[PDB]
């Protein structure tokens, strides 16, 4: 369906990982870690933030079906990134992905002889995993890219370069840090990020001459009640994340 | 064993017949084991794939998932095997235009030929509107269902396009390949598919591919012997292709499109439309929108439904 990859809060609590004894808290970590690894590998592999985001969504969704107890993020991440790069038209070679993943996970360790049996195995392992990812997602790899939605919103609100830059920051961080993508459509997430960026920069969006709020021009469903609940959730996890907020903090 | 809600094993289908037997490999007709629904199965071939799941298959899948239209073949689902293999599953279509056309028993009225071209051009309008180039137009890729609905098929060479573009030049079967590509173009668009529609339209009367070259040069020669010869007068800026002179095109040739096909076709409107499809300059070549609007589809006998096949 359209609702196939969207989950109620109740459904997120009953995740495959919870079913194997993993705390809700532990699981959010496992996700944040995977998204870190994706971000790190993706930066070294020189891929776009769009490609990394795709890989993060793949990851988020993969773990609504599979458990972290059976497939560790350090195994899935590289496979997800390999796939996302192919899908987004920035293909990276299998050997190269393997190499970069190796340095990330084991900075001190030494790369295996590419002639070895141990190495041939891990090549084969990554290919196997990509295939398990493909089938888990039932081959649905076209992702709606949320950055597009953000740019559009910041135009409607005539945001400064700064406001927009902060909105994009909120956007990228929501994927690494929250399961919003599993619960809310890209356009709604965009509103949330813009809402919070305003709140943070102390910008106020003028009530239309119609007395109608902006987000209404963006998604019918969206309400101020929902936005405050979500921006709050997003802010709290930002506050937990060392140095993240410093990047958008007005230091002057 | 691993959970897998969204990818069913292909054994749900029962193989009936290796219909394709093609160098393209391999299409099976099959039957849903519970409902009897007929489908076509295509295995993703992984013979020379060192880069995991073929980027080529991802592209095709992405495209079939996007394209939903009465005149475009319908991908039902993707199936696994349970080992390991992968299969694209399509709604099955009884006929294919290449087969019908080479069958001496089969006969089209002017009215039905109109209908066929209408559906085909309508499919093209749809895929192009969705930023897709088919890149493999030919009679054999045009299917027709038991109920007379035409479907464009085989998106394995298709690709999205946009907005200076550097697309792959060696696309499209030689006989259906437009001048642009043969002259080395990499910044081409929807007009390449329409050139193909032209060759197919003509084929609805000639019952055989009009221009059967053996090499690119032979192909380019054949095209010149039909459409006149490639001239910066006829095709503004054609000279700036590297191969234009560097490929000794002919010089006396003049347009014989209507004369050489005059025999088979007869109907003035049909000849006029074919002439506007087989235009040399891609930018002067008629598009699906205007083609659909052409008087050919709006004069008697008006287009009719498909029957006796
Ligand atoms: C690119 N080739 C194809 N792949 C699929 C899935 C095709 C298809 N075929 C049918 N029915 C059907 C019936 C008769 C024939 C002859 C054929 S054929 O494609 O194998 N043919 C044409 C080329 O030369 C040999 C014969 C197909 N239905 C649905 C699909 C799809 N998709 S074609």
């Amino acid at each position: 369906n359209n609702k196939r990859w969207y989950f109620t809060r109740e459904q997120l609590e009953n995740s495959p990982s919870r079913r194997f004894g993993v705390d809700p808290d532990k699981e959010l970590s496992y996700r944040q870690q995977a998204a870190n690894l994706l971000q790190d590998m993706g930066q070294r592999l020189n891929v776009s933030q769009l490609t990394i985001n795709t890989a993060i969504v793949y990851m988020h969704r993969f773990y609504m079906i599979q458990s972290f107890t059976r497939f560790p993020g350090n195994s899935v991440a590289p496979a997800a990134l390999f796939l996302a790069a192919k899908v987004e038209g920035q293909p990276k070679k299998l050997e190269h992905v393997i190499k970069v993943a190796h340095t990330c996970l084991h900075p001190q360790e030494s790369l295996p002889d590419t002639r070895s049996e141990a190495y041939l195995q891990q090549v084969q392992d990554l290919v196997i995993l990509e295939s398990i990812i493909l089938q888990t997602l039932g081959f649905e790899l076209t992702i709606d890219h949320p950055h597009t939605h953000v740019v559009k919103c910041t135009q409607l609100v005539r945001a400064s370069k700064d406001l927009a830059q902060t909105s994009y920051f909120m956007a990228t961080n929501s994927l690494h840090l929250t399961t919003f993508s599993l619960q809310y459509t890209p356009p709604v997430v965009a509103c949330v990020c813009i809402h919070l960026a305003c709140k943070w920069s102390n910008w106020e969006i003028p009530v239309s001459t119609d007395g109608k709020h902006w987000w209404e021009y963006v998604d019918a469903t969206v309400t101020l009640e929902l936005l405050d609940e979500l921006t709050h959730e997003l802010l709290q996890i930002l506050e937990k994340t060392p140095n993240r907020l410093k990047r958008i903090w007005n230091w002057r | 064993s691993v959970e897998c809600p969204f990818c069913d094993e292909v054994s749900k289908y029962e193989k009936l017949a290796k219909i394709g037997q093609g160098t393209f490999g391999e299409v099976f007709k099959a039957r849903h084991r519970k409902t009897g629904q007929k489908v076509a199965l295509k295995k993703v071939l992984m013979e020379n794939e060192k880069e995991g799941f073929p980027i080529t298959a991802l592209r095709e899948i992405k495209i079939l998932q996007l394209l939903k239209h009465e005149n475009v073949v319908n991908l039902i689902e993707i199936c696994r095997t349970k080992a390991g293999s992968i299969y694209l599953v399509f709604d099955f279509c009884e006929h294919d235009l290449a087969g019908l056309l080479s069958n001496v028993l089969v006969k089209f009225t002017l009215s039905e030929i109109k209908r066929v071209m209408q559906m085909l051009l309508n499919g093209l309008y749809y895929i192009h509107r969705n930023k897709i180039l088919h890149r493999d137009m030919k009679a054999a890729n045009v299917l027709i269902t038991r109920d007379g609905v035409l479907k464009l098929a085989d998106f394995g060479l298709a690709r999205a396009f946009s907005l200076p573009n550097r697309y792959t030049n060696r696309v499209v079967t030689l006989w259906y390949r437009p001048p642009e590509l043969l002259l080395g173009e990499r910044d081409y668009g929807p007009p390449i598919d329409l050139w193909g529609a032209g060759c197919i339209m003509a084929e609805m009367w000639t019952r055989s591919p009009i221009m059967q070259g053996n090499t690119e040069q032979h192909q380019l020669a054949l095209i010149s012997q039909l459409c006149g010869s490639i001239t910066p007068e006829v095709w503004p800026n054609v000279d700036n292709y590297e191969l234009y002179e560097k490929l000794e095109l002919v010089k006396g040739q003049k347009r014989k499109v209507k004369d050489r096909l005059k025999a088979y076709v007869r109907d003035p409107y049909a000849l006029d439309l074919i002439d506007k499809l087989l235009v040399l300059d891609p930018a002067q070549r008629i598009d699906s929108d205007d083609a659909l609007n052409h008087d050919f589809f709006w004069s008697d006998p008006m287009p009719s439904d498909l029957k006796g096949m």
